[PDB]
C-alpha cells in the first residue's frame, strides 16, 4: 500500500545515477524528497492544435 | 495420515458428528493409513494443553491437530506457535482463541489459523467507508497490539487516497482509564462514525465509558473488527445498539463445515505429497529427551471442492468468507454483509440506521433534497467503474429506477453529480451548515396540476 | 502464607545471593505482614519440560514477576519463550535478564514482556553519537539478519529523521552465503566509507573474509561493529584497529541480577501501596479467570521511577528497557582489546588513549571522497537529448553549425526502444 | 500537476484514457489529425513549430 | 478586525468544559475580563495548557 518512483527520480534514487541533466518539471512533491537546482531555462505550458 | 481433531463446547459441537465426518469422506483414499481421533476437554488451560499434545503425538504419531478454542485468549494460539516450534507438525487453529488475529508467525513455524489478516479486513472495512460515503471518520486505539501496522496501514491508504478522506490524527489509550485525560480524547472525537481497535474487556470498558458519556448518538455510528467485538456464542453487557462488526464466524457456514474443510485439505495436502515423496509419516517421537518434506512450501495454492482456502505467506486464507454484522434491539447478531473474492457484496442496499438505541433523537441536519436533471445545472454521470469513488468536487445522489415495465420494483442506483447547484448546494452547506440528502425525481418533470393532482 | 518469586537459575551461589536479596527486601517495609519465598529451576535441554517445570511451579506459585537467568545455554535457539508465553495466559509482565532480541522487545508478540537491558538498535543511537563525535552524514548499512535488521533499520531511519538527513546504502541479504562480495564492491564504489554492520558471528566471519579477500581494511573505511562480531571467530577474523563497544555491567550477571532485583521488589512495594491487589488464579484446575490487574501491573511497571542501583540509574523507557546506560568504546589494537572511550547517557568521552585506525594514522580519516567521477542520465528530449546511432562502431559523425561550429557531442548508452 | 488542483479532474479524467509514451508520439498523432489538443511546455512546441 | 466568539465561564473550573472553551482559542491577543483570583486561575491553567 505504498508508492514508489520511476524513470529518471527511479534511477537516480536507487543509486543508478548521480545528477540528472534534463527538462526537469519543477513541482512541490520532488522538492519534497531531492533538492532542485537553480533554472536554467524559464519556460511554461501551452496547447498545440491544427 | 493420523490427524487428532479436539474440541472444547464452541457452538456447541458434540463429538458424534465428528465420529460421522469420516465415513463417507475420503472415498479415494492412496494414503492406507489414515485414522480420526475425536476428542473435547473442559480444560482449556495450556497445562492441559501441553499434556494433550504429548499424549497425541506419543499416541502413535498422529500428524494432524485441530482445535478450536471456547475462550478469549489469542496467546493459546501462540502456545500453539510454541507447540509449533517443537512438534514441527501441521496444526490448525480453527475457532476463538486459536484463530484471532494473531501479531506475527514464524518461518520455524509450522501452525496455520482459519481467516485473514488484519489488514483485508481493514480494507473490506474501508470498502464499506467507500460504498457509504463517510470520508468523516475517527481512529480510537488503545495499546492492544497488532496496532503499529494497522494504524500505519490506514496512514498509507488515506495518504495514497484517490477519495480525499477527512483524517484527524489518532485517538490513543495509554493504560486503564482515569476519566480525566481519556473523556478529553473522547470528546475529541472526529464526527459521523467511531472506529475502534482494541481488545474485549477493552471494548467493555470504553463502550461503559461512551454510554455513560452518551457518545452513542445517531451521527456517531459505531464499526468495529472482530478482535473488537469479541466471539459469538456469547454477547457481553452494555453494547449499543446498532455496532457494526466484522467477523468471520458464520453460523450457518458453522463450525462443522469448518473443521470439514481443514480435513479435508489435510488429507489432500497428504494425498499430493504422498504421490511425491514416500515417507511422509516423520514427527516427533515424544516429549521427553530432546523434518525437511514437511507442508510448509507445499500446500499453499489447495482447493477442495472448489472452495476458496488458498493460503497466504504470512498463515492465513487468501480470500476466506467476510461477515458483516450488527446489533438490534433484541440482543441478535444478524448477517447483513458478504465479502466476495474481488469485490463486497451488499444485501441490505439500503442501510439501516436501528433508531432504537438511545433515549432522545432529533431527526435534524439531513434535509430531503430532491432535483431534475437539466444540462447547465444538474450534471448527473455514472461512478467510476474501475474504483467506484466519486470525486470530491462532484457529490454522491440517488435514483429509484424501476427495472421493467411489467414489475413495479426498483433500485436505489448511486450516481456522481456536479453542476452549477451542486456547487450551490455544497457552498450552502459550508456557509449555513446543513447536511445535505440528494436524489433524483422518479415520477417525471418539474410539477403540473394534472386536475387536482400535482 | 508466602509469596513467591519465579525464576529460571542455575548457580547456586546465585541462589544464596538471591535469597540474600529477597531478605533484604523483606528487612524493609516493616508495615508489609506477609512473607516471601523463592523458586529457581535449572538446566534443562528439553524445551517442552522446561515449559512444563513453569507451567508446574509458576502457576501454582502465584508469583508477580519471573526473572530469566540463562545466557550461556549452549543450544543456538535461546529461547526464554515458553515462562512469558506460560504467563501472558493472565497478562503477568516477564523481567528478561539474558538476550536483547528485537523479537523480544516487539510489543506484538510479546504483550507486556519487559527486561532490563536495551536492544541492539540503540547501539546504533549510539553509532548516531558516533555521527556525533566525528560529524559524519554519508553513512553504509550492511545487516545480515531480519528480524532484528527491520527494527536496527527503522531506528536509524528515526535518527536519520531527526536531523533531517538521509542514509546513502543499506543492505539485506540471506545469512549464510558467501557471494555479497559483489554488494561490497558496490559499497566501495560509494562515496563514503562509513561501514555499520549488524551480524551473527558467522555472517561477521564471512564477511571479514570477504573483506580481506577485497582489501576492504585499508586506508579510510570506517569499521564499527556490535557485540556479537567480537566473540569466536569473528574476534579473531576481525582487522587490527576495528572499534566495537562494550556493555558496561553486561555480563557482570550477579550485580545486573541484584539490581534486578532490588527494582522487582520495590515494584512490588510500589504496586501494594494501592488497593485491589489480585493474586495469580490458580489456572492448573480448571481456571481460566483473567488477572484483570494486569494493565493495573503495567501501569505500576512502565512508570516505576528509580534512583538507586550497582549499574546506574536504572528506569524503564516506553519499551521498558535501560535508560541512559554508560556503555564502552574498544579497539583493536594488534589483536587486544584497547579501551579509547566511554559514553554517558547521551554523550561520548574519548580517553587519554590513541583512537588507531586500519588504515595510516591516529587522526580521524574522511572518508568523503570528492566525487571525481559522477553518473549523468536524462530521457530522450527532442529539442534538448538528440540520440543518434554511430556509423560503424562507436564513432560519432562530426558535423558542423551554419557558423563553421562543430557539434560537440558525447558517447552515451542507451536502449533500442520500450520493454515490448 | 493537474491531479493536485481541485478543479482540473475532468481534464485529468480525459487525459488519461489516451496517455502517450513519447512527445513525438504526440507530434505525429496532430500531425495526422489522431489528436486535436496536447498540454505541452511552451519553448519545446515553439521549436518545433 | 478579527473576532473570536465570546468565551464564557460560569465560575471556577469544572476542568471538563473550561479546557474546551480554553482550547477553542486560537488568537494572538486574549481580552480576559474577571476578578483578580480568577486571572491567577486562568493564567495557571493557560501555562498548564501552553
Ligand atoms: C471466488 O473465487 C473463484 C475462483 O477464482 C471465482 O470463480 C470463478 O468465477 C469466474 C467468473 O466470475 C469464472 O470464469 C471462473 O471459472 C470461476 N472459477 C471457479 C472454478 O470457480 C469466484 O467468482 C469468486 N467469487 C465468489 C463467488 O466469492
Ligand atoms: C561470489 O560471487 C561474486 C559475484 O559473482 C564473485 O565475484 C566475481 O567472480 C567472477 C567469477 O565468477 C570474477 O570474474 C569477477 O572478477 C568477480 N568480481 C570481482 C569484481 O572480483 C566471487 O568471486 C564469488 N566468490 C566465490 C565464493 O567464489
Ligand atoms: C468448562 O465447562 C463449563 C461448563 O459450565 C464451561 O462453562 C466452561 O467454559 C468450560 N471451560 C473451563 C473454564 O474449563
Ligand atoms: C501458488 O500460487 C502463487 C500465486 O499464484 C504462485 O506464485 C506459486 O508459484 C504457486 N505455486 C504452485 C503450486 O505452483
Ligand atoms: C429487465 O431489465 C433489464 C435491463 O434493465 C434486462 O436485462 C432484463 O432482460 C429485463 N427483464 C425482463 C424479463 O423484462
Ligand atoms: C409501459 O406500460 C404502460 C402501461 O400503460 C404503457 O402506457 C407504456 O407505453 C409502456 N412503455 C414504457 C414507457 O415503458
Ligand atoms: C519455598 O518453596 C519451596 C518449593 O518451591 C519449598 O521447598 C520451601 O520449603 C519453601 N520455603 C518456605 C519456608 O516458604
Ligand atoms: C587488494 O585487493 C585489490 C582487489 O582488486 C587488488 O586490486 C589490490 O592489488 C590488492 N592489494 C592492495 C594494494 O592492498
Ligand atoms: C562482574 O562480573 C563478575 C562475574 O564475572 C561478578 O563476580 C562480579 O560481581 C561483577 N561485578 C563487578 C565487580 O563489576
Ligand atoms: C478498586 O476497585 C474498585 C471497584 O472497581 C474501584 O471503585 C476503586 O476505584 C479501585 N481503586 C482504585 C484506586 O482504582
Ligand atoms: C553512569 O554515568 C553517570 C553520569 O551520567 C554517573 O553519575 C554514574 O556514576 C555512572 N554509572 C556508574 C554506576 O558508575
Ligand atoms: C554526561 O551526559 C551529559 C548530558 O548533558 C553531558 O553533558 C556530559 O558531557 C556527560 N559526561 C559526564 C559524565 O558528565
Amino acid at each position: 500500500n505504498k508508492k514508489e518512483w520511476n524513470g529518471m527520480m527511479g534511477e537516480l534514487l536507487s543509486g543508478q545515477a548521480d545528477m540528472i541533466v534534463a527538462p526537469l518539471t519543477i513541482n512541490n512533491e520532488r522538492a519534497q524528497y531531492i533538492e532542485f537546482s537553480k533554472p536554467f531555462k524559464y519556460q511554461g505550458l501551452t496547447i498545440l492544435v491544427k | 495420515l493420523n490427524i487428532a481433531v479436539l474440541l472444547g463446547h464452541s457452538h456447541d459441537v458434540t463429538e458424534r458428528e465428528l465420529r460421522n465426518l469420516w465415513g463417507p469422506e475420503q472415498a479415494t483414499g492412496l494414503p492406507l493409513d489414515v485414522n480420526v481421533v475425536a476428542l473435547l476437554m473442559n480444560r482449556t488451560d495450556p497445562k492441559s494443553l501441553i499434556t494433550h499434545v504429548c499424549d497425541l503425538m506419543s499416541g502413535a504419531r498422529i500428524h494432524g491437530l485441530v482445535f478450536g478454542d471456547d475462550t478469549d485468549q489469542e496467546a493459546v494460539a501462540q502456545m500453539l506457535d510454541f507447540i509449533s516450534s517443537q512438534t514441527f507438525i501441521p496444526i490448525l487453529g480453527i475457532h476463538g482463541g486459536a484463530s484471532m488475529i494473531m501479531a506475527d508467525k514464524d518461518p520455524t513455524s509450522t501452525f496455520f489459523q482459519f481467516g485473514a489478516s488484519i489488514q483485508q479486513q481493514a480494507t473490506v472495512m474501508l470498502k464499506i467507508m467507500q460504498d457509504y460515503d463517510w470520508h468523516v471518520f475517527s481512529l480510537v486505539t488503545t495499546i492492544f497490539p497488532g496496532y503499529r501496522d494497522f494504524i500505519s496501514f490506514i496512514k498509507t491508504t488515506v495518504d495514497n487516497s484517490f477519495v480525499g478522506w477527512d483524517m484527524q490524527n489518532v485517538i490513543t489509550l495509554d493504560t486503564s482509564f482515569e476519566d480525566a485525560k481519556t473523556q478529553v480524547q473522547l470528546k475529541k472525537i472526529h464526527s459521523s462514525v467511531i472506529l475502534l481497535y482494541c481488545s474485549k474487556d477493552e471494548a467493555v470498558l470504553i463502550l461503559s465509558e461512551a454510554r455513560s458519556l452518551g457518545l452513542t448518538g445517531y451521527d456517531f455510528f459505531w464499526i468495529v473488527p472482530s478482535l473488537v467485538s469479541g466471539n459469538t456464542e456469547l454477547i457481553p453487557k452494555e453494547f449499543p445498539s446498532g455496532l457494526i462488526s466484522v467477523s468471520y464466524d458464520d453460523w450457518d457456514y458453522s463450525l462443522e463445515a469448518r473443521v470439514r474443510d481443514g480435513l479435508g485439505i489435510l488429507t489432500t495436502a497428504a494425498s499430493s505429497m504422498l504421490e511425491k515423496f514416500s515417507y511422509i509419516p516423520e514427527a516427533k517421537a515424544s516429549c521427553y529427551g530432546q523434518p525437511l518434506h514437511t507442508l510448509h512450501q507445499f500446500m499453499v495454492n489447495v482447493t477442495w471442492d472448489g472452495k476458496d482456502l488458498s493460503f497466504t505467506e504470512e498463515g492465513y486464507q487468501v480470500h476466506p468468507r467476510l461477515v458483516v454484522i450488527v446489533l438490534n434491539k433484541d440482543r441478535e447478531w444478524e448477517k447483513v454483509g458478504k465479502w466476495e473474492n474481488q469485490t463486497l457484496s451488499l444485501r441490505h442496499a439500503v442501510w439501516p440506521r436501528y433508531k432504537s438505541f438511545s433515549d432522545c433523537e432529533p431527526d435534524d441536519n439531513h434535509l430531503s433534497i430532491v432535483t431534475l436533471e437539466e444540462a447547465p445545472f444538474v450534471i448527473v454521470e455514472d461512478i467510476d467503474p474501475l474504483t467506484e469513488t466519486c470525486v470530491r468536487n462532484t457529490v454522491p445522489c440517488r435514483k429509484f429506477v424501476k427495472i421493467n415495465n411489467s414489475t413495479n420494483e426498483g433500485m436505489n442506483v448511486k450516481k456522481c453529480c456536479k453542476g452549477f447547484c451542486i456547487d450551490i448546494l455544497k457552498k450552502l452547506s459550508r456557509t449555513v451548515k446543513f447536511t445535505y440528502d440528494l436524489y433524483l425525481v422518479t415520477n417525471g418533470k418539474h410539477g403540473k396540476k394534472v386536475n387536482n393532482v400535482w | 502464607k508466602i509469596v513467591n518469586i519465579g525464576a529460571v537459575l542455575s548457580t547456586r551461589k546465585h541462589e544464596q545471593m538471591f535469597r540474600e536479596a529477597v531478605n533484604q527486601a523483606n528487612k524493609r517495609h516493616g508495615s508489609w505482614k506477609i512473607q516471601l519465598n523463592a523458586t529457581s529451576v535449572t538446566h534443562k535441554p528439553n524445551a517442552i519440560q522446561m515449559a512444563l517445570s513453569v507451567c508446574e511451579d509458576l502457576i501454582s506459585s502465584q508469583v508477580y514477576a519471573i526473572l530469566v537467568s540463562h545466557p550461556p545455554t549452549p543450544n543456538d535457539h535461546f529461547t526464554p519463550t515458553p515462562v512469558s508465553y506460560t504467563a501472558g495466559f493472565y497478562r503477568i509482565p516477564v523481567l528478561g535478564l539474558t538476550t536483547r532480541m528485537s523479537i523480544y522487545s516487539d510489543k506484538s508478540i510479546h504483550l507486556s514482556f519487559l527486561r532490563t537491558v536495551p536492544p541492539y538498535s540503540h547501539q546504533s543511537s549510539v553509532w548516531f553519537e558516533m555521527m556525533r563525535v566525528y560529524n559524519w552524514n554519508h553513512i553504509i548499512l550492511l545487516v545480515s539478519d531480519d528480524h532484528e535488521g527491520r527494527a536496527a533499520q527503522k531506528r536509524l531511519e528515526t535518527l536519520l529523521e531527526e536531523r533531517e538527513s538521509k542514509a546513502e546504502k543499506v543492505l539485506q541479504f540471506d545469512p549464510g552465503t558467501k557471494n555479497v562480495t559483489a554488494l561490497l564492491m558496490e559499497a566501495r564504489e560509494l562515496e563514503a566509507r562509513v561501514i555499520i554492520l549488524s551480524a551473527s558471528e558467522d555472517d561477521a566471519a564471512t564477511v571479514y573474509r570477504a573483506a580481506a579477500m577485497l582489501n576492504m581494511t585499508g586506508s579510510g573505511y570506517v569499521w564499527l561493529v556490535g557485540e556479537r562480531e567480537i566473540s569466536g571467530n569473528a574476534l579473531r577474523y576481525a582487522p587490527d584497529g576495528i572499534i566495537g563497544l562494550q556493555l558496561i555491567n553486561g555480563k557482570n550477571e550477579s550485580a545486573h541480577i541484584s539490581d534486578a532485583v532490588g527494582v522487582v521488589a520495590q515494584a512490588v512495594h510500589e504496586l501494594l501501596e494501592k488497593e485491589n491487589i489480585t493474586d495469580p488464579p490458580r489456572g492448573c484446575v480448571g481456571n481460566t479467570n483473567i488477572w484483570k490487574t494486569g494493565p493495573l501491573f503495567k501501569r505500576v511497571l512502565m512508570s516505576s521511577k528509580y534512583a538507586d542501583g550497582v549499574t546506574g540509574r536504572v528506569e524503564f523507557n516506553e519499551d521498558g528497557d535501560r535508560k541512559f546506560a554508560n556503555y564502552s568504546i574498544m579497539n583493536l589494537q594488534n589483536r587486544k582489546l584497547v579501551q579509547v572511550g566511554i559514553y554517558n547517557g547521551t554523550h561520548v568521552i574519548p580517553n587519554d588513549r590513541k583512537i588507531i585506525w586500519p588504515g595510516g594514522e591516529t587522526e580521524k580519516p574522511r572518508g568523503y571522497q570528492m566525487s571525481t567521477r559522477l553518473k549523468i542520465v536524462t530521457i530522450h528530449q527532442e529539442p534538448f537529448v538528440y540520440v543518434k546511432p554511430t556509423m560503424s562502431d562507436g564513432t560519432c559523425k562530426e558535423e558542423f553549425t551554419v557558423n563553421g561550429d562543430p557539434v560537440k557531442k558525447v558517447i552515451c548508452t542507451g536502449p533500442n526502444d520500450t520493454s515490448p | 500537476y493537474f491531479r493536485r488542483q481541485v478543479e482540473l479532474s475532468t481534464m485529468y479524467r480525459h487525459m488519461e484514457k489516451h496517455n502517450y509514451e513519447s512527445a513525438a508520439e504526440a507530434i505525429q498523432a496532430v500531425r495526422d489529425n489522431k489528436l486535436h489538443a496536447f498540454i505541452w511546455d511552451s519553448a519545446v512546441l515553439e521549436f518545433e513549430a
